[PDB]
C-alpha cells in the first residue's frame, strides 16, 4: 504494498468529513467523538481547508486544552504520522 | 473573496407559475459531502429569512414549493407554484470560508390579474393651513400593474405645480401596488382657487377615474 | 420564542462612533455566535464579522477589520457592534443574526435592524396632519418636514394593520415627508374613533393626531 | 462518504508493512521511524497478527517506555480501530 | 503449530542437472509483502546453514545456482546445476509465528553409474579371541546404489546370530557407498565350525560375491 | 570473526540436569537474540526457544516451556541452556544459533552443537582389534564395547586417509562398536607398517594397533 500517499489522503478526507458532520449535522455524536479522538491523539485543531468550521469546533470544546489555529493544522499532523516525524 | 453572481437581476412571474433564480460562485463552494451555499428571502423593511440550506435542504417551516439544487459553482433556486407572499428579494450566500459574501440579489415580481385603483382625495387639514402650508393628497390604492398616470386639475385647468409621487412595494397579500400623489403649494394659492381634481389613468381604465372636492364644500 | 431585539434608529455626526446593540432571548446566548450584516439603501447584504459570546473572540471581514468592533455581554445576553470614524456611507441598516447551537455558519434568526444615518445636519420634528375625507371608508395621515429617517406610523396603535398603506418618504430640500392611508368600514367610522400614531425617535416626538370629520 | 472500515484496514495494512520492513529490511530507516511514530502516538507496541516480529521490535527500543507480554495488551490494530471509532 | 511437509523424502540427480524440492505449510506463512519460509542446508556432523531467506533471496556468499520460489503455503527450492558439494539434507523452516518449525527434510544424493562391491572377510583376531568373544567382519566397499543384501553362512547353513550392518555417508570423490556387516558371536561357538562365508547380493550381479575362510590357517 | 563456541559432549544420569553453554564473539551479544535447536540423531530439527541477551527475556516453545531454561550472561557473552528431569529421549545434539541485528527471525550463525546423552550405562574404554586378511589389499580395525560416544579413528595418524571407510557406530547391549576399512595397494603391505589409531576421550584412552598377518 500500500502507497503512503493515497492512504494519507483517505485519512484526511475521512477526518474532514468528521469535522463537517460534527458542526453541520445536529445529533452527530460519533462525528464529534471521532473529531476529538483525532485532535487529542494527533495534537491539533481543525484544518486549513476548513478554517471557518474549525473556529466553531474550537469553540465547541472539541479541541485540546484562535489566532494560532493555522499553527495547529491537523492535516499536517496526519502527514507527519505517515512520514514518521511527529 | 468568493464573488456570488446572481441572475437574473429581477423577474416577473404569474401566480401559480415557476420561478428559477441562479447563483454562480467565483470558485468552488462544495466539499466531498456538502455544498456551502444557502438561499435567503427578504421582504422589504424586514430582515432576510433563511429558506434553503446546504444547496437543497429546506429550513424547517418553509413551504416545500421552495427547492434548491446545485454544486461547486453552479446553484439554482426554484419556487413553484409562485404565491403573493413570495414577493421579495432573494439572496444566495456561501459559508465556505471567511469572509462570508452574498449574491448580487434577485427581485421577484408576482404577476396577478389587472386591478383598478381606488382613488380618494384629501384637502389640507385646518392644522396645516395655519403654518402657511397647503398640501392636497390623493391615494391611488391596490392596483396592478405598477404603471399608473395621475393628473391634477385646479379650477378645471391642469397643473403640475410640484407634485411628488411615492409608490409602494408589491403587497404580499394581494400583489397590488399603491401610490400617493401629493400636491404641495402655498396657503395663499390654495385659497385663491376653489375646485381641486385628481385623475387616475390606468391600464384597466379605458377612461380616467376622477375624484375631486370643492374647497368651501 | 427566539427573538433578537435591536437598538433604535440613530443619527450621529460624521467622525463619531456608534454602539449598536442586539439583545438575544429564548436561546443560550453564552455559547452561541452572533453575526453582523450591513445593508445600504437599495443595495445588497455585506457581512461584517462574527463573535463568540463565550469569550468575545471575533472574526472580522477584512473590509471592516479596523472600523467595526464586536463585543459580547453574557449577563445582558447582548451583542454590541461599534463603528468608528463615521462617514456618510456608513449610513445603513445594520442587522444582527445568530448561528445555530453548534457554529452552524448560518444566519438563523435576525433582529429587525438598526437605521444608522450619519450627517452633520440637524434633527427636525415632523408635523403630523390628519386627513378626513372630502362600502368602505378611507382616511389618511400626513407626516411632513422631518429629518432624519425613520418614523413610526400606526393606526389605533397597532389595532389597525390590514387596509393600512404607509408610503415611502420623499426627500425635498433635506426634509422627509410621508403619508399613510387606512381603509376601514364603515360602520367603524366615525362611530369608533380612529387615531394616527406618529413617532420620530431622532427628536423624541410622539403625536396621536385623532382624525375626525368636518 | 469515505468508507470507514476500509480506511481503518488500510492504515493497519500500512502499519504492518512498516513493522515488518523495520526488522526484515536492510535498515529501512524510515520504516523504523514510522513505526516509533505510531507507537508513541497511539500508545502502542506491535501487532497481534505479527507477534513474532513485534518481540524484536520491542527490544530494539521502538515502544513507549514495558517488556514482552504485556504485548498482547498493546495491540496497534485495536488502537487504530479506536482512532476511527472515536474512543480513547 | 504450523506443520511443514517436504517432498520428496530423498532425491538423487547427476552432476548436471535439476534438483527441485517442495514444501507445504499447514497455513499461509505469507503476508502482503513477505514470507517467512526459509531454506537451510545441512551436512553430516556440521550445523545447518541458511541459504535462501524469505522464499527467494540468496543469503550472502551462496551460489546463484541455488534459487527459491513460492508464496502462501507452497514453496520450492531449486538447484541447477547440481554439484558434488551440494549433497546434503535440506530443511525448510518458517518464521511466521511461534513456535518456528522445520520441515521433515529432503536428502540430496548424487546419481552416478553402478559398481559391484569389493568384498573382504576378516576372521577374529587372536587379540579378540583370547578375551572371550569372536567377531567376523566383512566389508562391502565402493558400490552403487545404496541397496544391497548381506548373508552369512556358517558351515553351509545360514543364520543371523548377531549380524550388525552399518552404511557410510555417500562418498564425495567417487559418489559410491560402503557397507559393513559384523557377525558377532561367542568365542566358544566360533571354535566349533571350520567354514565361514560372507554372501553379498546386489544389482548388476546375477549371483552373489562370496569371500570365505575356514578356521584352520 | 563471528563465532559461537558450544560446550563439549556430556554424559549424565536420568533425572539429573545439564547446563549446555555457548560463547558468543565478533558481534554485540548484548543486543542479539540467541536460539536453541534440538536434533535427535536420525530425526529432523526442533526449535526450543530464544532469548534476548540484553535482559534475558525469553520465548519458549510450548513443548519445552517447563523443561528448558534459558539465561544470558553479558559478562561472559555466554548463552546457556538448562534441561531438567532428563530422559533417554533428551539424548540429542543441541545447537546454538543467533539472529541478525534487528532481530530478523533468521538463524544466521550456528555453533558446532552439543551432543547430550542420558544413560545409566557406565563409561567404558573400548577394545581395539586389528583385522589382517586370510592386485590390492584391504585391512581393518575393530573398535568394540565402548561408551559413551564419540571415538576418533585414523590410519597412520592421518598419514593415510584416501581409500578409507570408517563406519558409524552401532549399539550392542548398551555399548558402542564400529569398524574401519583401509585398502592400500599390495606393493606397500606388509612392506610398510600400517596402524589403526583409536582414541576414546571419555575414558582418556589412546591406542595404536599395528596390523599384521601372523
Amino acid at each position: 504494498f500500500v502507497n503512503k500517499d493515497q492512504i494519507a489522503k483517505d485519512v484526511k478526507q475521512f477526518y474532514d468529513q468528521a469535522l463537517q458532520q460534527a458542526v453541520v449535522d445536529d445529533d452527530a455524536n460519533n462525528a464529534k467523538a471521532v473529531v476529538k479522538t483525532f485532535h487529542e491523539t494527533l495534537d491539533c485543531c481543525g484544518s486549513s481547508t476548513l478554517t471557518a468550521l474549525t473556529t466553531s469546533v474550537l469553540k465547541n470544546n472539541l479541541c485540546p486544552s484562535i489566532s494560532n489555529l493555522f499553527k495547529e493544522d491537523c492535516h499536517q499532523k496526519i502527514d507527519d504520522l505517515f512520514s514518521g516525524k511527529h | 473573496d468568493i464573488v456570488l453572481t446572481q441572475s437574473p437581476a429581477s423577474l416577473s412571474v404569474s401566480l401559480g407559475q415557476r420561478a428559477t433564480i441562479s447563483c454562480r460562485a467565483s470558485k468552488s463552494v462544495s466539499t466531498s459531502i456538502y455544498s456551502y451555499m444557502h438561499w435567503y428571502q427578504q421582504k422589504p423593511g424586514q430582515p432576510p429569512k433563511l429558506l434553503i440550506k446546504y444547496a437543497s435542504y429546506l429550513e424547517s417551516g418553509v413551504p416545500a414549493r421552495f427547492s434548491g439544487s446545485g454544486s461547486g459553482t453552479d446553484f439554482t433556486l426554484n419556487i413553484h407554484p409562485v404565491e403573493e407572499e413570495d414577493a421579495a428579494t432573494y439572496y444566495c450566500e456561501h459559508s465556505r470560508e471567511f469572509p462570508f459574501t452574498f449574491g448580487t440579489g434577485t427581485k421577484l415580481e408576482i404577476k396577478r390579474a389587472d386591478a383598478a385603483p381606488t382613488v380618494s382625495i384629501f384637502p389640507p387639514s385646518s392644522e396645516q393651513l395655519t403654518s402657511g402650508g397647503a398640501s392636497v393628497v390623493c391615494f391611488l390604492n391596490n392596483f396592478y400593474p405598477k404603471d399608473i398616470n395621475v393628473k391634477w386639475k385646479i379650477d378645471g385647468s391642469e397643473r403640475q405645480n410640484g407634485v411628488l409621487n411615492s409608490w409602494t412595494d408589491q403587497d404580499s397579500k394581494d400583489s397590488t401596488y399603491s401610490m400617493s400623489s401629493t400636491l404641495t403649494l402655498t396657503k395663499d394659492e390654495y385659497e385663491r382657487h376653489n375646485s381641486y381634481t385628481c385623475e387616475a389613468t390606468h391600464k384597466t381604465s379605458t377612461s380616467p377615474i376622477v375624484k375631486s372636492f370643492n374647497r368651501n364644500e | 420564542q427566539v427573538q433578537l431585539q435591536q437598538s433604535g434608529p440613530e443619527l450621529v455626526k460624521p467622525g463619531a462612533s456608534v454602539k449598536i446593540s442586539c439583545k438575544a432571548s429564548g436561546y443560550t446566548f453564552s455559547s452561541s455566535w452572533m453575526n453582523w450584516v450591513k445593508q445600504r439603501p437599495g443595495k445588497g447584504l455585506e457581512w461584517i464579522g462574527r463573535i463568540y459570546s463565550g469569550d468575545g473572540d471575533a472574526i472580522y471581514n477584512g473590509k471592516f477589520k479596523g472600523k467595526a468592533t464586536l463585543t459580547a455581554d453574557k449577563s445582558s445576553s447582548t451583542a454590541y457592534m461599534q463603528l468608528s470614524s463615521l462617514t456618510s456611507e456608513d449610513s445603513a441598516v445594520y442587522f444582527c443574526a445568530r448561528e445555530g447551537k453548534t457554529g452552524d455558519l448560518l444566519l438563523r434568526s435576525w433582529g429587525q435592524g438598526s437605521a444608522l444615518t450619519v450627517s452633520s445636519a440637524k434633527t427636525t420634528a415632523p408635523s403630523v396632519y390628519p386627513l378626513v375625507p372630502v362600502s368602505s371608508v378611507t382616511l389618511g395621515c400626513l407626516v411632513k418636514g422631518y429629518f432624519p429617517e425613520p418614523v413610526t406610523l400606526t393606526w389605533n396603535s397597532g389595532s389597525l394593520s390590514s387596509g393600512v398603506h404607509t408610503f415611502p418618504a420623499l426627500l425635498q430640500s433635506g426634509l422627509y415627508t410621508l403619508s399613510s392611508s387606512v381603509t376601514v368600514t364603515s360602520n367603524t367610522w366615525p362611530s369608533q374613533t380612529i387615531t394616527c400614531n406618529v413617532a420620530h425617535p431622532a427628536s423624541s416626538t410622539k403625536v396621536d393626531k385623532k382624525i375626525e370629520p368636518r
